[PDB]
């Protein structure tokens, strides 16, 4: 699996939170970013 | 026997072990090839030498690419720096070097020190620089940026020198060269038979600077960490007169090319390049790169003809001229293939200044190349310690972006081709760059294991090439842009309240980020599922990956007005950092009209990059 699939759950949580927030998502972003930056595809 | 990565890696390493890089560097310091300013007889002699070597190596094809370009050079009248004390006037120096693209002019006024000439350096001075000449230290930023920063504050000229603390050179009288174009390529020549300075700018020796400081008052701040002789402002009784008379001259430059054709997809290429020209002897500046280029071409050609290496894609070796003037030779080549080069060349590897020391290994690149760099670091040893280069798993979050003086910059920011530059270096700058002391003698004295360090720089570049050309798949890491986009959205998200106040919403930018995310995932899945032996499936997928970098070039600006169109790595009001720099002002230097357009155009560019990652229209 690539990094985007490994980190997909965190992307979904961010989008779900952005969607709530438009009717602060800083943690949901920090989590995704962490997962992306620590993922090594190879 | 079909060769696999392990076999190729071990073959390269074998060939490198017997390679003599220092003999070639030394040959390029012989009298027939120094000095070698662009368009000179000696530059040309070296070009034709490189050409004939490429032929000797039996490359698939070898060719010349010529351009006529206008450079600036010294006039027959000497440039000068003079102290005016009226009742007396005396010469400080007739400098041996110059700064190309200086305005030709004579100015007189106060002299004011501005440290390195950064924007913050100027902000912290107690003396307004308007209507004054400014003196700055070389370093930290380019000459072009120093001049632009001074001009922005209405300075009337700029002097540039090398202080002993940052540039510990025994000879205080040493001259030096650079250029002050805030761009690349030839800024002059119209489209029938621009980042230029409107003030004079001139390099002076340390000795000259010290004579100036003897006419100046005020200690320099200790946090500048410069010499004790440095002073801040001319005395009231004294002014400085700078006279620059540089002239334009048309020259013919030759870029020399050689290719090893790919066995499967010869129409796609990795391009490996090095600057050939230099003011003065240019050992570190041009010699080392050119030596690397020669040895890499020879070794790869031998691997193909003798050892069974069958690269799927082509490998192009490029010896550029007029690099010293702002990557002019390389830029002119790029410009000939506006809009289409990214469909052919999929990566650029710069070899310039790859060996400046031993302590550190540094790399700057498009994020598309980060996985390739990481895997390469895992497989190359440091040339002094013996440790593998990969000793920081968080390296990629620390990389600095390519700068305007690096020949890899226009490939990425203008042409949309993923590019990489790397070096073994120190924390300190190499002191002799741009001087007559940039010789093989000085280089070998500072780095007595120059041959082993050059071997390591060759191994890095060689491994990049093999990885990029061996398999049916392209080793380009498009998913690395998910982190880059997310990081931007994080920076933008600090101004959420400003954005609400203006009646705007980030929904469509968020949504475009998510679209790119899912679109990279889908492309990765498709690679995973593809029949790797089907040359037709793989060519289609790889063609897609080759367009990823290009789709981050803004389609909304002219490359004649803003050549550096890449929204991450480029320059001007269409970049993502520029959007943040404007929005930062709202706490009327802030322009709301500009910001609205910037948000719209960024969002359209990111969304269009996501859509472009889909295969067919019905997907
Ligand atoms: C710099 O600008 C100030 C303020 O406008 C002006 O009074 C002064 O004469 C200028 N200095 C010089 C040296 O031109
Ligand atoms: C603000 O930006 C708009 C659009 O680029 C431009 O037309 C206008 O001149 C700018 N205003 C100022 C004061 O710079």
């Amino acid at each position: 699996e690539g990094c985007a699939s490994r980190c997909m759950k965190y992307n979904d949580e961010l989008e779900k939170c952005e969607a709530r927030m438009m009717s602060d998502c800083e943690q949901e972003l920090e989590d995704l970013l962490y997962c992306l930056d620590h993922c090594h595809s190879q | 026997s079909r060769l696999y990565w392990d076999d190729l890696k071990r073959k390269l390493s074998e060939k490198l072990d017997s390679t003599d890089f220092t003999s070639t560097i030394k040959l390029l310091n012989e009298n027939s090839y120094v000095p070698r300013e662009a368009g000179s007889q000696k530059d040309e002699n070296l070009a034709l030498y490189v050409e004939n070597q490429f032929r000797e190596f039996k490359l698939s094809k070898v060719w010349r690419d010529q351009h006529f370009v206008k450079i600036q050079v010294k006039d027959s009248a000497q440039n000068s720096v003079i102290i005016v004390d009226g009742r007396l006037v005396y010469l400080v120096e007739n400098p041996g070097g110059y700064v190309a693209y200086s305005k030709a002019a004579t100015v007189t006024g106060k002299l004011v020190h501005a440290n390195f000439g950064t924007k913050k350096d100027f902000e912290d001075l107690y003396t307004p620089v308007n209507g004054s000449i400014v003196i700055v230290r070389a370093g930290k930023i380019t000459f072009a940026e120093k001049v632009a920063n001074a001009e922005s504050l209405n300075a009337i000229g700029v002097l540039i020198y090398m202080d002993q603390t940052k540039f510990p050179i025994v000879n205080a009288e040493l001259s030096f060269f650079g250029h002050a174009h805030l761009g690349t390529g030839d800024p002059y020549t119209p489209g029938f038979p621009s980042g230029l300075p409107n003030i004079p700018v001139q390099t002076i020796s340390r000795a000259a600077a010290e004579k100036l400081f003897g006419n100046m008052e005020g200690d320099c701040p200790s946090d500048w960490k410069t010499d004790s002789t440095c002073r801040m402002v001319t005395s009231e009784s004294k002014n400085v007169k700078l006279t620059v008379s540089n002239v334009l001259k048309e020259i013919k430059i030759l870029n020399i090319f050689g290719v090893i054709k790919g066995f499967v997809e010869p129409d796609h290429y990795v391009v490996v390049g090095a600057q050939r020209d230099a003011w003065g002897p240019g050992a570190a500046k041009s010699g080392v790169g050119t030596a690397l280029l020669l040895k890499l071409a020879q070794m790869f050609s031998d691997m193909v003809l003798k050892d069974g290496f069958q690269p799927s894609r082509s490998i192009i070796f490029a010896s550029w001229s007029a690099g010293d003037f702002g990557s002019v030779g390389a830029t002119e080549w790029l410009e000939g293939y506006l809009s289409s080069l990214h469909l052919k060349a999929f990566t650029y590897i710069n070899l310039d200044k790859a060996v400046l020391g031993t302590s550190n290994f540094k790399v700057s690149a498009s994020p598309l190349l980060y996985t390739l760099i990481e895997k390469t670091m895992q497989n190359v040893k440091h040339p002094v310690t013996g440790q593998f280069l990969y000793q920081d798993s968080n390296w990629a979050s620390k990389v600095e972006k390519l700068t305007l003086d690096n020949a890899a910059f226009p490939f990425l920011a203008y042409s949309g081709i993923p590019a990489v530059s790397f070096c073994f270096c120190e924390d300190t700058d190499y002191p002799y760059l741009g001087t007559t002391m940039d010789t093989y003698k000085e280089l070998i004295e500072r780095i007595p294991e120059l041959n082993k360090v050059a071997r390591a720089a060759a191994e890095v570049a060689g491994q990049f090439v093999i990885k990029l050309t061996h398999d049916v798949e392209l080793n380009l890491d498009y998913e690395r842009y998910n982190s880059q986009l997310l990081s931007f959205v994080r920076d933008l998200n600090q101004y959420r309240a400003d954005i609400k106040e203006m009646g705007l919403s980030l929904q469509w930018l968020y949504s475009a980020r998510g679209d790119f995310f899912r679109a990279t995932s889908r492309l990765t899945t498709d690679f995973g599922n593809a029949e790797k032996t089907d040359r037709f499936v793989m060519k289609k997928l790889n063609d897609r990956v080759m367009r990823v970098e290009y789709h981050f070039l803004s389609p909304y600006v002219s490359p004649k007005e803003s050549p550096f169109r890449h929204v991450f790595w480029g320059s001007g009001s269409h970049t993502l950092p520029a959007l943040l720099e404007n929005l930062k002002l709202r706490k009327g230097a802030f322009n709301e009209t500009l910001f609205r357009n910037q948000l719209a155009l960024a969002t359209w560019t990111i969304q269009g990059a996501a859509n472009a990652l889909s295969g067919d229209v019905w997907d």
